[PDB]
C-alpha cells in the first residue's frame, strides 16, 4: 500500500480559530465585516471536518447580509452531502443569480444533480465548468462520471479528446490516463509516489486517486474494492476536497444497499 | 367599455425571474422526469389554448395556426422568462372575447323561436376552431339561443331573458378589462404545470374546526348494535377523537365497527399511520418513495391494539390520498373488510415551496411578494408493494355503482402518473378474511335483490347508461326540453311516493310540497351495517 | 484489509461545542464551575483531535483553580505527545499529589517514562496500574512493551501469567494471545471482525489492534510494516485513544530516523 | 553560649515534600541515568560526612561507624522526605564542633613553643577518623599551633595571637547556634546532588554591565599591527560589541586578530554560535544532545564573513563552556589557530527548574517559598563528533604550563561525566593550518628559549614540580617557616630586579617598595602576538 499519515489540525488552524472566537465576541465590528469573518471561520471549520459548526456560522452570515453567493455555495454543498439535492439546486441557483461568473457553483450544482439522478442536467453544468478551464483534469473526470452513466463508449471518446487537446501537465491527467486504459493502476501509483513531495502532498494525491479508483471499481460492480478505496480516500482527512465529501456520500449509499 | 379600450397586458419586471425559478424546480425536483424539449413545449401550447378558449369559441382557426408556428419555442420563453407568445396570444382573444360578447348582445335583440330540430353540443373541447367569421357568428348564435332557452325553462318572459342575458354579457366585458398582467402570467405557469401532472400548480401572490370532526353513532338490527364513525377528513389529532369514541362504543357492547370514509379526500399522512395503529399491533403502514429513487417506511411504534373487534371500511370513488393508505393497510393486514366503490387512485404527495429568496427585499425592493409552486415529490406504495395510483383500493364487497365505469378518478386526470409496484415490506397479517368473503357476498346479493332502494339505484344505472351517446347533445326545442323536465319531475314524484307508501307516510300531491331539508335514505350505509353484523356472526 | 469509515465529528459533539461556546461567553458563572466547564470542553476538543485548543481551555482552568488533578493529567499527556518527557513527569506528579488514587496518572506517567528512555521507572508505574485492574488486557500490554526492551524472555513469561490468571473476557486478550504466539495474525483479525458490531466499534478495534501489531513488527525491526500499521491505526480518527496518540509519536520518531 | 544550649535542629513541614520533588527530577530528568539504590545512598553518606567534617576533625570514628550502619537507607529518606539520619548526624557534630572549639580556647592559654620538628598535614580529606578523645585532642593541639604559627609569621605578639584566635573560635561557636533547619536540609540535598555530577545543586529559598564588556587594543612588531579582543565572558550581545571593534581594526590595516578567552568561564551558547559566525560563512557550530537520546545542530544562518583575516584564539585551563565551543569550531573549520593551555573540559549544560507548584499558596499557605534545583540536561559535541567533556580544546601551540599536568580541570571534579563521541555533522572546512603549524612552532620554540620571562616561567615549573611530595606537609618550626618566607621574598626581589635592569628601571632596595598596583608582564599574550604575525606572513 501507499499510505500517508492522516492529516491533523495544524497549529496555525487552531490559533486562528481561538483569535476569531474572540474578535467575534468583541462587539467592535461592521455588519458587513462581522459577516465576512463568520464566512472566513466557516471555511476554517469546514476545512477541519466540522460541517455542522460551519453551517452555523454561514447561516449567521446570511441572517446579517443575504447578498453573499460564497455562503450559498457551502450551504448547497452540505445539502448535497446530506442527500437533499432539491435544496442543493436551490442554493446554487442563488449563487449564480448573485454572481453568474461563480464557476465553482457549476461544478457543485453539476455533482449535486449527478447524485440526484439528473444526468443530462448534470452534463450541461459539468461541461460549462470544463470550458471554464480545459487544462484542469478533474473537470474532465467529473464530466466523464456523469456521461459514463448513459453512454460509456461516448464518455471515453470525449475524455480521450479532453486529454489529447489539453497540455497534459497537472498530476490529475495520470488518473484520466488510467480511466482511458493507457497505464495500469500499478503505474498510476508509481507516478503518485514520484509526484508527491511531503506528507500533506501525499494525503492530497491519495484523497483524489482513491476516490476516482473507487468510482472506477464501482462501475464494474466491485462494491468491496470501491468500499475499501472510499474508506482509504476518506482516511487522509483532506476534509474540504470534493473527493473526500463524495467518498463519504458514496460510502453512505453503500451503507443503504446492505440495510 | 364601448370599443378596444381594453388595456394591452405586459409582463411585469419580477415575472422573468419568477418564470426561471418555476422552470428550475419543475425541470429538476419533480417526481416526473421530463425534458422541457420541443414536444413538451408544443403540448404546453395546446393546453394554453384550451385555457384561453375552453369551447374553441373565441379565436379564428387562423389565429391558432399563426401562433402555432411558434409553439416549440415555449420551453425557451419559460427558461428565460420572455413570455411573448403567452402575452401576445392572451392579448388577441382579450379582443376576440370582447368582440364575441359585443356580437352576443346584438343577437339578443333578434326574435326568439324554440320550435326547430337543432341540437347543441356541450363538448367542443376537441372541435376544429371556426374557419371564418360566419362560422364564429353561427357558434355564438347557438350560444345565446342555449343561454335564452335554459333561462326560458325557469318560466321567464322574453323581456326578462334579455334583461338578465344583457347583465351577464355586459359583466363578461367588465371582467375582461379588469384582468391583470399576473392573470396571464398565472395561466402561462398553469399550462406548464398541468402538462407535467394534474396536481402540479403555480399559486399567484396575495392581492390587496370541530365542524369537520368525527361524528359517532349506533344503528341496530334487532337486539344487536354496530358503531359507525363518520370521518370527514384526516384532520390533525383525528386519532385522538376516534380513541374517545372507540371507548364510548367498546362499553355499549357493539358487535362491529364501521369507519365511513366516503368522499373523504385525504389529509395528514401521519393521521393515516396513527389510525391504522388503533386496529393492527405494530408493522409498516405505507412505503413512501422520493424523486431521486429512495424508499422510506412509516410504521406504527406503540405495539397495542386499542380495538380488536370486527372492523369494516366504507369508501367511494371520492375516498382519496390518506383514506386510500388507511383502507389499503386494513385490507392488506386482513384487519378490516372494505365495502363500496373503488377509490380515486391518488398515489402521490405534493409539496409547497416559495419562489421567494431572502435577498429579494434587499436587491429588487420595488418588486411585490412572489408566488409559490406546488409539485409532486413522492409516490405511495402499499405494504404488499403495489401503488395506490390509478388503481385505488378495490373493495372486498363492491356496491352496484362500483361495477359501473365512471368518469371520475385520478386515472381520468391528464398526465396522471402511471401505476407502479416496488417490493413488499416485511409485515405479519393481523388476520385473514378470504375465509368469510364468499358467504358475506351470498347474503349481500340476496338482500339487495329484494330492497326497493337498491332496485331504484340499479334502474338509475340502466338509465344513466342507455343515455350516454346523446350525453353531450342538448335539444334546443322548448317543447322537447319542457317534456324532458316533466318526465324527470314525474319519475322523481313516483319514486318519493313508492317510498312514502312503503313507510306509512302521506303521498305528495306534487314535487313542490317536499320539505327543502328532506333527508334521502343512505341505502349503502344501511346495507354495510348488515355486512358488519354478518362478519361479527362468522368470527 | 479490514477498514472502517474513519470516524467524523458527531452532531452531538458539534452542538455541545456551540452551547458551551456561549454558556462560557455569558458571565453568569462561579469560578469553580467556569473552571469545571473549561475542563469539560477541553475533553470535547481533545476527543476531536484539537489538542492546541484543549491545552488552551485546560490552562484557563488551572489559572482559575490550580487544585485540579484531571487538568494536569491532559497537560502531561500533551507534553508526552510533544516529546517533552521531563515536563510530562512534573505534570503527573502534580496529579498524584492532588489525588493519589488517580490511577490513570500511573499509566500516562509510565508511558511517558517509556518514550523517555527510563524503562525500570516505567515498570514500577505500569505494574501499579496493572494491579489496579488485572482483568484489563491493555494494562498487561503496556507493561509487556516496557519489559520487552530489557528482557523479552521475562516480559513474555509475565504476560502469559497475567493472561492465565485473568478471566480472559475482554476483547484485548486476543491481541495479548497473538503476542504470546497462541493465535496467528490471520485469526487475530477474524476475531476482530466477529467482535465488532457497528463502524464506531470497528474503528476502536482497529485503532487498538493496528498500534499493538505496529509495536510488534517494530520489535523485529520491520520499519515498513510498523509505519503502515501506525498510519492505519491513526486512520480511524479515535483521537483520544492512547494507541492513537502513541501511533502518532511512533510515526514522528520514524520521521526522525530518515532525516 | 557556655554549654549544650545549641538548638536541636528539626526537619520543617515543607521539607518532606521538597525532598520528594528534588528526588523526582534527579532520578528521572538528569542526563546521568543512575539508580538511587543502596550503593548510591552509601556514596551519598560518605560525601555527607565530608560536608559535616571536611578535615575528619570533629567526629569520633565511633560516631561515624554508628550512623554508617544506616547509610544504605538514604535513598528511602530522600524519596519519602524522612531525613532522620541527615538531621541526627548533623545534630551530633553540632555538639562535637562546639566541644572542639571549647577545647581549642582552653589550649590557646598554654605556652607556645615553635622549636620542634613536627609537621602539619593540610589534607585529612581521606584520613582515618580519630579512634578516641586523646587522638581528637591531639589533632586539635596541632590545629591551634598551626593557627598560632601562621599568625606569628605576620609579626604578632603571643598576646595578640590569643586575642585574635579567641575572637575566631568564639565566633565559630556563634555561627554554630545560628545555623537553621534549612542549613541541614540544604547540605543533605547537596550530598545527593554532588554524587550525580559536580554541576548538579540544590538552591535554598531566599532569606529575610559594560565593566564585563569587550576591550580592544593594538600591539606592534616593528611597523606591523595585531588587533586583540579581550573577551571577559559570553554576555548577551557580545557579537554586537566585537562587530563594532572588528570595523575599528579592519580599517587600521591590522595583519592579524587575537581573541583572548583566557579565564573566560562561559556564558550564553547563542553568543558562541553568533561569534563563530563572524569568522566562518555558514555551517553547524555545535551538536547538542538531550537526556533521552536525541541530537540537535545549532548553525550560523547569515552566510556572510564579517572578518576573513588571519585569526588566533588564546585559551587557558579556565577557558570553559561557550569559550570551548567557539575555540573548538575555529579549530575544526581551520578558520583560526589555537594557542595556550588545554581548556577545562566543561562539555555539559545545566538547567534551573523551581520546586514550586502553582497550587502551593492554595493548599499549604503556612509554607514559605520553596527552593530550586540545577541539573545537567544536555551534552556538547564538536562538529567533528568528539565531546568538549574532560578532554577540552587542545591548542595547536601549547605554552609551557600546558605540557605540565595541573590539578584544575573538569576531569578532576567528582563524578564528572565521562568522554563520548557521536557522528560528525556535515560541514566544509573554511581553510587548513596543518600546512603552517610546524613552522609557527620552529619560530615559537626559538623565541621563548631566549626570552628571560619564559626562562623564569620554565624555572617556576621545575620548582612547583620538585616540591609536590611535601605538597600538603607544612613545617610547624618558626625558624624553618621564617627562612622559607625570606627565600621566597629574596627570589621574588631578584626576579623583579633581573627585570628592572633589562628595562633600564631603578632596582628595588627591598620587596616592600614595589607599588601596590605594579602590573606584571603578560609573556603569553606577548609571544602570541608574534605567533599571529608569523601566521599573517605565511598566507
Amino acid at each position: 500500500e501507499v499510505l500517508a499519515v492522516p492529516l491533523q489540525p495544524t497549529l496555525q488552524q487552531e490559533v486562528i480559530l481561538a483569535r476569531m472566537e474572540q474578535i467575534l465576541a468583541s462587539r467592535a465590528l461592521t455588519d458587513d465585516e462581522r459577516a465576512q469573518l463568520l464566512y472566513e471561520r466557516g471555511v476554517l471549520y469546514d476545512s477541519l471536518g466540522l460541517r455542522a459548526l460551519a453551517r452555523n456560522d454561514f447561516s449567521q452570515a446570511l441572517a446579517i447580509r443575504p447578498d453573499m453567493p460564497e455562503v450559498f455555495n457551502y450551504l448547497g454543498i452540505y445539502l448535497t452531502q446530506a442527500g437533499n439535492f432539491d435544496a442543493a439546486y436551490e442554493a446554487f441557483d442563488s449563487v449564480l443569480e448573485l454572481d453568474p461568473t461563480y464557476n465553482y457553483a457549476h461544478l457543485n450544482r453539476g455533482i449535486a444533480l449527478y447524485y440526484g439522478g439528473r444526468d443530462k442536467l448534470a452534463q450541461d453544468d459539468l461541461l460549462a465548468f470544463y470550458q471554464d478551464d480545459p487544462n484542469d483534469p478533474f473537470r474532465s473526470l467529473w464530466l466523464y462520471l456523469a456521461e459514463q452513466k448513459l453512454d460509456e463508449k461516448q464518455a471515453k471518446e470525449v475524455l480521450k479528446q479532453h486529454f489529447e487537446k489539453s497540455d497534459k501537465e497537472q498530476w490529475g491527467w495520470n488518473i484520466v490516463e488510467f480511466y482511458l486504459g493507457n497505464i495500469s493502476e500499478q503505474t498510476l501509483m508509481e507516478r503518485l509516489k514520484a509526484d508527491a513531495t511531503d506528507n500533506t502532498s501525499l494525503a492530497e494525491h491519495l484523497s483524489e486517486t482513491n476516490f476516482y479508483l473507487g468510482k472506477y471499481y464501482l462501475s464494474l460492480g466491485d462494491l468491496d474494492s470501491a468500499t475499501a478505496l472510499f474508506k482509504l480516500a476518506v482516511a487522509n482527512n483532506v476534509h474540504n476536497f470534493v473527493e473526500h465529501r463524495y467518498a463519504l456520500l458514496e460510502l453512505s449509499l453503500l451503507g443503504q444497499d446492505q440495510d | 367599455t364601448r370599443a378596444d379600450q381594453i388595456p394591452v397586458l405586459k409582463e411585469e419586471t419580477q415575472h422573468a425571474t419568477v418564470s426561471e425559478r418555476v422552470t428550475s424546480r419543475f425541470t429538476r425536483s419533480h417526481y416526473r422526469q421530463f425534458d422541457l424539449d420541443q414536444a413538451f413545449s408544443a403540448k404546453i401550447f395546446d393546453r394554453y389554448l384550451n385555457l384561453l378558449d375552453y369551447s374553441h369559441n373565441v379565436l379564428l382557426a387562423s389565429d391558432v395556426e399563426q401562433f402555432a408556428k411558434k409553439k416549440t419555442e415555449l420551453g425557451d420563453e419559460l427558461r428565460s422568462g420572455k413570455l411573448d407568445v403567452f402575452y401576445d396570444l392572451y392579448n388577441l382573444a382579450q379582443k376576440r372575447r370582447f368582440e364575441r360578447y359585443q356580437y352576443a348582445l346584438s343577437v339578443l335583440e333578434k326574435p326568439m323561436d324554440f320550435t326547430g330540430n337543432d341540437t347543441y353540443n356541450l363538448d367542443r373541447s376537441k372541435a376544429p376552431w371556426p374557419k371564418n367569421e360566419a362560422e364564429l357568428n353561427a357558434l355564438w348564435d347557438s350560444k345565446v339561443k342555449f343561454d335564452e332557452l335554459s333561462l326560458k325553462l325557469t318560466g321567464k318572459t322574453d323581456k326578462e331573458i334579455r334583461e338578465t342575458l344583457t347583465r351577464r354579457y355586459k359583466f363578461a366585458i367588465r371582467r375582461l378589462a379588469q384582468t391583470n398582467s399576473e392573470d396571464v402570467f398565472s395561466l402561462a405557469m398553469t399550462a406548464f404545470a398541468r402538462e407535467i401532472d394534474p396536481h402540479t400548480n403555480y399559486l399567484s401572490p396575495r392581492n390587496t374546526l370541530e365542524d369537520r370532526a368525527v361524528k359517532m353513532s349506533v344503528k341496530t338490527v334487532g337486539k344487536e348494535k354496530v358503531g359507525v364513525l363518520d370521518i370527514p377528513g384526516f384532520y390533525v389529532g383525528l386519532t385522538d377523537d376516534v380513541k374517545v369514541q372507540l371507548q364510548k362504543l367498546e362499553k355499549q357492547n357493539v358487535s362491529s365497527v364501521i369507519i365511513d370514509l366516503r368522499s373523504n379526500g385525504g389529509g395528514a399522512l401521519t393521521e393515516a399511520v396513527s389510525l391504522s395503529g388503533l386496529f393492527i399491533p405494530a408493522g409498516p403502514i405505507v412505503q413512501v418513495r422520493d424523486n431521486n429513487g429512495k424508499v422510506r417506511e412509516d410504521s406504527d411504534t406503540d405495539g397495542q391494539v386499542f380495538y380488536k373487534g370486527p372492523l369494516v371500511v366504507l369508501v367511494d370513488r371520492f375516498s382519496a390520498s390518506a383514506s386510500e393508505i388507511f383502507a389499503a393497510a386494513m385490507q392488506d393486514y386482513g384487519r378490516a373488510l372494505v365495502v363500496g366503490e373503488p377509490t380515486f387512485g391518488k398515489g402521490t404527495v405534493q409539496q409547497y415551496r416559495s419562489l421567494n429568496r431572502i435577498y429579494d427585499q434587499m436587491l429588487r425592493p420595488e418588486w411585490p411578494a412572489l408566488g409559490s409552486v406546488q409539485y409532486t415529490i413522492q409516490k405511495f406504495y402499499r405494504v404488499n408493494g403495489g401503488s395506490t395510483q390509478r388503481k385505488g383500493v378495490t373493495p372486498d364487497i363492491i356496491m352496484p355503482t362500483g361495477n359501473e365505469e365512471t368518469e371520475t378518478g385520478e386515472k381520468f386526470e391528464d398526465n396522471a402518473l402511471p401505476w407502479d409496484s416496488i417490493d413488499a415490506a416485511t409485515y405479519v397479517k393481523s388476520g385473514d378474511l378470504t375465509a368469510f368473503e364468499p358467504e358475506l357476498l351470498k347474503e349481500h346479493n340476496a338482500r339487495i335483490a329484494k330492497d326497493p332502494e337498491f332496485q331504484n339505484i340499479m334502474k338509475d344505472i340502466a338509465r344513466f347508461n342507455a343515455m350516454k351517446d346523446k350525453r353531450n347533445i342538448v335539444s334546443l326545442n322548448y317543447a322537447v326540453r319542457e317534456k324532458e323536465n316533466n318526465e324527470d319531475d314525474a319519475t322523481r314524484l313516483a319514486r318519493l311516493n313508492e317510498r312514502f307508501k312503503r313507510e306509512g307516510k302521506p303521498e305528495l300531491k306534487k314535487l313542490d310540497d317536499l320539505p327543502k331539508d328532506y333527508q334521502e335514505p343512505d341505502p349503502y350505509l344501511d346495507e354495510t351495517v348488515n355486512i358488519a353484523l354478518d362478519l361479527a356472526k362468522l368470527e
